[PDB]
Order: structure tokens, then C-alpha cells, then sequence
């Protein structure tokens, strides 16, 4: 299969090293190839949210940074997820570590601006 | 006493502002931030949404209120309109729309007779409408006595008296003179130090609860001329007096209060996420009544409790909604 | 309301302190973290942050993580600032989006720094009027300009 399918399937791998590994590849793809990444929004949103509640602090951070990077995709395809993401990202706002809470604030704040009067 | 949680419902998306029991007590409706009204029917032991009303309002729906007949439902929303929904075809559709308010409409209420409808808005005004039919609505009076945002309008249970709570820390009564044929303000109730959020009459209608932003609830008694106590009204109209003030029971603003017409119990929806039940003392005097908190659920919701409403058919059954997006039905046992 | 009697201690509190008796270490919310949330909010009219205008200050922030309470005191640039409510509203929206919903936020004008502080404080404390204000598209757009991070 394609490397993209292997990167997506790596998000379900129980090993934290594999999760940090694939997340470091997915974030630049979300920022530089948003039109292609938009096909897999449903599995991207789902798996990123699951990884934001992992035992590893580094995984939770990387997962939320991808949630922030997701906002670079076309807004018209993110809006059907905007409500559940803002509800889901409320939990990492109360995470036990400052470093991950900071990323949760940053990611959730950009999801508030999707349906924004400003362009 | 004990407060028992029976059901938790999460139909809406976002904060949920208002809930109201149908006069049959087997159905309720709810409105919220999602700009939609959900009608909930009870089948067996589970509550479920039978119909979803959307596109009726462009902005948030603050309150919904059932007709005394129970046929049709009215909703006050922030889009400066008050929509009328009707199930004439076996399904609910919006037949009429009441416009006129300058700003967001905060509250609706139906009179005992069912032919009078009252609304209030952020434009400091209180409107009264006349219902000659489902195809006809006529504005009866436009009142601007309140100096600030008017929070709630509630009708008298036995008579056609209107009560309004406002951001100006006051409550106002409205009665129409028979010779004058025009609506007018009866009296002004000034004991709260902050925004008066909710008001509800007792069973007979000679008393009144009011909850406010000052973290207190107050009991108001109606004094007609010739009272034994000696209170005199310079005008012919009746005067209300603060005969009881409960303080220190709530940590934050109290957004709603409901006085049951079956049990006489009082429930409060507070900003500290807590529902508290008050009952009048057995030996409480009619000029200085004493109310005691019999039970409470400090963790009733995860966020602010927005509304509480007793069930007119089922005695001791309470419903509530919150900013956490949940509707919870409770059962209190004295 | 009334303070707990000095002779009594709440059981849920006592157990919760004993629960805390038993990396993985949790990081409490502190004044610095809240200050970092509001210090870079832009002034609606000037190319400066609320920190640079001393509108928000770290020692004007009070917070208790355990008691789920945050208090914000902001000082308007002038005693008759016609933007005091807008500025205070921008602080609420940022904190409303950035803080867990368990936190009850109070945003008030620093005492004696504005002529209409009581009236302004009452508006910002009214969650219904705050909610209705955010449904104003022009108002929410101006707030988003102040809340934007760049
Ligand atoms: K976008």
C-alpha cells in the first residue's frame, strides 16, 4: 500500500515510539499538502483525538500539534467536525501538564476561528 | 429529604437554556444554543426526542413555553422574534412569527386563560399580545417601565396579572384597569441588590419567589387594602412586600427558581452548578415566613444550572438544564 | 456565603487532601499561566498588547486551581475608557476558550481606575448578555482580532 496509508495505520499502533514517529511526518503533510490530506479528515480527527489522551506526554503534545495543523485544510471540510473537536479538546485543556495544556489551548483556539466572521 | 437523579439527556449541541413541562407531564421541550427545539416524549422508562425543530430561529433560543391548553408552543429567541409552532397537520410547523422587539427576546409566558402572550427583551420593554386565533395575533400593549434588560415574564396563576424581572434589580407587576381598557404597571418590588433572573408564583398566586444575581432568593406577599398587618397602599392597587430573604445558601448567581403548585417546594438553579430545594417551615408565620433547605445536589451539573421546572402532573418530579449540554430529570422525596 | 465554622472540616476536602497524599506529577494552574493567556491580547485601537499598556498584570490575577476560581482585574488606559467592556470581553472570550469549563472566571475593572466600573463589571458578569454579544458578527470579529496570536 501507499506510505500515506501506512502513516495513517501507524496512528493505531500501540507503540508510543511509532506514534511519535508517524505524527512527526503527518504534521508537515497537513501544512504543505492540505488538499490531499482532506480526504482522510475523518480518520485524522479520530486518531489525533485518541492520541491526545495517551500515557506519553510527548505523544499528547504531538497529537495536539497535529490537531492545530489540521486547521490548514479547507475550512468547508472541517466545519462538520468543528463542534465535536471543540468539545473533545476541552479535556486536554485540563491535562495534568502545562506543556500539553499549552498545545491544547493553541489547537482549540484555532478551531474556534473556523466559522469566523473574519476571513 | 433527598434528591434523586432519574435521567440525563444530551439531545442538544452546546449549552441548553430552557426546559418546560407539558401540561400532561409526559412530554417536555428544550431550547439551546444550537438554534433548535427538541420535543421529548416518554416511552417506557426512557426519554427520547420524537421531533426536532430547526430553522425557526437564526439565533439562540432562550426560552420555550407551553400553552395552558397544551396544543401549541412558543419560543423566545435572540433574533428579536417569538415563533409560534403548531401541529395542525400531525407535524409541528411554524405558522406565525411575532416581531417588534428591538433586541434579543429574553422570555415568553402564557396567561391562565391562554389568549394572552407576554414577551420581554433587552430593549427594556415588555410586550403583551392578544390571540384571537391561530391565524391572528394582535399587539395589546407596549410597555417601557424597566430601565434595564428585562430577564423574565411570568403570568399570574389564577388571575391575569403579569410579572417581570429585570437587570435593574426590580420586579414589576402589571394589571389592566377595567374602565381604562389599557395595561399599566401596578407596583415595583425593590429589595434585590443585583439582576433579578427568575420569578414564579405559588399555587394560589398570593405569593412570589424571586431569585437574583445577589445569590439570594426572596419571598414576596401580596397585600390588598385593609390588611390586618396595617400596610396601606396610597394607590388603589395592591402592594407586594419582601417578607423573607434567604441568603448565604448560594455561592453564585441564581438563574432560575420554580415554585411547585402541587407540593409548595422551591427549587433554585444556581451558577455554582447546584440545585437546592426549599420548603416552608411548619410553624412559619404568614408575615415572616421561614424557609429551610431540605436537600440539595451541589454537583447537579458540571456547569451552570440554567433552568428548573416542577412537573404539574407528577408531584415531586423536577427537570433542569445546564451549560454542560445536559437535561436531568430529578425525583425529590421529602 | 458564610465561612465554614472553624471547628469543622469538610469530609470531601479531608479525603481529597488524603488522596493527594498518595513525570506523572500534575502541574497546577497558577497566575503565570493565566497571565500568559491574556498578556498578548491586542488593544482594540492601538498597536500594543494589554500587557504593554498595563491593562492586564500578573499581580492583578488571582486563581485557585483546587477551588475552580479565577479572578481577573484589568486597568483601562483612561478613567473614562469607552472600550472597557470590549477589552474585558476579549479577556473573557480568550479565557472561555482556553480554560477548562470547571473554572468560574470573574473579570472586573481594577477598583478606582474607571468611572463606570460597577456598571462595566455587571455587564461582564452577565453570561446571557455576554453570550448575546458574541452573536454580533462585527463584535465577535473585533474580539477575534484582539485574541489572535501572531
Ligand atoms: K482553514
Amino acid at each position: 500500500p501507499t506510505l500515506l496509508s501506512l502513516l495513517l495505520e501507524a496512528l493505531s499502533c500501540p507503540d508510543s515510539v511509532v506514534q511519535l514517529s508517524t505524527l512527526s511526518c503527518l504534521q508537515p503533510l497537513l501544512l504543505e499538502a492540505p488538499q490531499i490530506m482532506s480526504l482522510h479528515v475523518d480518520t485524522l480527527v479520530t486518531k489525533f483525538l485518541n492520541l491526545s489522551s495517551s500515557y506519553s506526554m510527548a505523544v499528547r503534545i504531538a497529537a495536539l500539534q497535529c490537531m492545530h495543523a489540521l486547521t490548514r485544510l479547507p475550512t468547508s471540510v472541517l466545519l462538520p467536525y468543528k463542534s465535536q473537536v471543540i468539545r473533545a479538546l476541552a479535556k486536554p485543556l485540563d491535562d495534568k501538564k502545562r506543556l500539553v495544556r499549552k498545545e491544547a489551548v493553541s489547537a482549540r483556539g484555532e478551531w474556534f476561528l473556523l466559522g469566523s466572521p473574519g476571513s | 429529604g433527598r434528591l434523586i437523579l432519574e435521567h440525563t439527556l444530551q439531545g442538544h449541541k452546546g449549552r441548553i437554556w430552557g426546559v418546560a413541562w407539558h401540561p400532561k407531564g409526559n412530554v417536555f421541550a428544550s431550547c439551546g444554543e444550537d438554534k433548535a427545539i427538541r420535543i421529548w416524549s416518554l416511552t417506557g422508562n426512557t426519554w427520547s426526542t420524537k421531533t426536532i425543530l430547526s430553522d425557526g430561529h437564526k439565533r439562540t433560543i432562550r426560552e420555550i413555553r407551553w400553552s395552558p391548553c397544551g396544543q401549541y408552543l412558543a419560543s423566545a429567541s435572540f433574533d428579536a422574534t417569538t415563533a409560534i409552532w403548531s401541529k395542525s397537520s400531525g407535524e409541528f410547523e411554524c405558522n406565525a412569527t411575532l416581531e417588534g422587539h428591538e433586541n434579543e427576546v429574553k422570555s415568553v409566558s402564557w396567561s391562565r386563560s391562554g389568549g394572552l402572550l407576554a414577551t420581554c427583551s433587552r430593549d427594556k420593554s415588555v410586550w403583551i399580545w392578544e390571540v384571537a386565533g391561530d391565524d391572528e395575533f394582535e399587539c395589546a400593549a407596549v410597555l417601557n417601565p424597566h430601565t434595564q434588560d428585562v430577564k423574565r415574564v411570568v403570568w399570574h396563576p389564577t388571575k391575569d396579572i403579569l410579572a417581570s424581572a429585570s437587570y435593574d434589580n426590580t420586579i414589576k407587576m402589571f394589571a389592566e384597569e377595567p374602565i381604562d381598557n389599557d395595561w399599566d404597571c401596578t407596583a415595583t418590588l425593590t429589595s434585590h441588590t443585583s439582576t433579578v433572573w427568575g420569578i414564579d408564583f405559588d399555587a394560589d398566586g398570593e405569593r412570589l419567589v424571586s431569585c437574583s444575581d445577589d445569590t439570594t432568593i426572596k419571598i414576596w406577599r401580596a397585600y390588598h387594602p385593609g390588611n390586618t398587618a396595617g400596610v396601606a397602599t396610597p394607590d388603589q392597587q395592591t402592594v407586594w412586600k419582601c417578607v423573607c430573604t434567604v441568603s448565604g445558601q448560594h455561592s453564585r448567581a441564581i438563574y432560575d427558581v420554580s415554585w411547585c403548585k402541587l407540593t409548595g417546594l422551591i427549587a433554585t438553579a444556581c451558577g455554582d452548578d447546584g440545585i437546592r430545594i426549599f420548603k416552608e417551615s411548619s410553624d412559619s408565620k404568614p408575615d415572616e415566613p421561614t424557609f429551610e433547605q431540605i436537600t440539595a445536589e451541589e454537583g447537579a451539573h458540571d456547569q451552570d444550572v440554567n433552568s428548573v421546572q416542577w412537573n404539574p402532573v407528577v408531584a415531586g418530579q423536577l427537570i433542569s438544564c445546564s451549560d454542560d449540554g445536559t437535561i436531568k430529570i430529578w425525583k425529590v422525596t421529602e | 456565603g458564610r465561612p465554614t465554622e472553624i471547628e469543622n472540616i469538610n469530609p470531601n476536602v479531608y479525603d481529597r487532601i488524603k488522596e493527594r497524599v498518595l513525570e506523572n506529577v500534575p502541574d497546577p494552574f497558577d497566575k503565570r499561566e493565566i497571565f500568559d493567556l491574556i498578556r498578548n491580547i491586542n488593544d482594540p485601537e492601538h498597536p500594543l498588547t494589554l500587557e504593554e499598556l498595563h491593562v492586564v498584570q500578573e499581580d492583578l490575577i488571582r486563581i485557585n486551581d483546587s477551588q475552580n476560581s479565577v479572578h481577573i482585574s484589568f486597568t483601562p488606559t483612561i478613567p473614562h475608557c469607552s472600550m472597557a467592556t470590549l477589552i474585558g470581553l476579549s479577556i473573557r472570550v480568550k479565557l472561555l476558550r482556553s480554560l477548562p469549563p470547571r473554572f468560574k472566571v470573574t473579570v472586573e475593572i481594577t477598583p478606582g481606575t474607571h468611572a463606570s466600573e460597577l456598571a462595566v463589571n455587571k455587564q461582564l458578569a452577565d453570561k446571557e448578555r455576554v453570550a448575546a454579544a458574541l452573536e454580533n458578527n462585527h463584535l465577535a470579529e473585533v474580539i477575534n482580532q484582539c485574541i489572535a496570536a501572531k
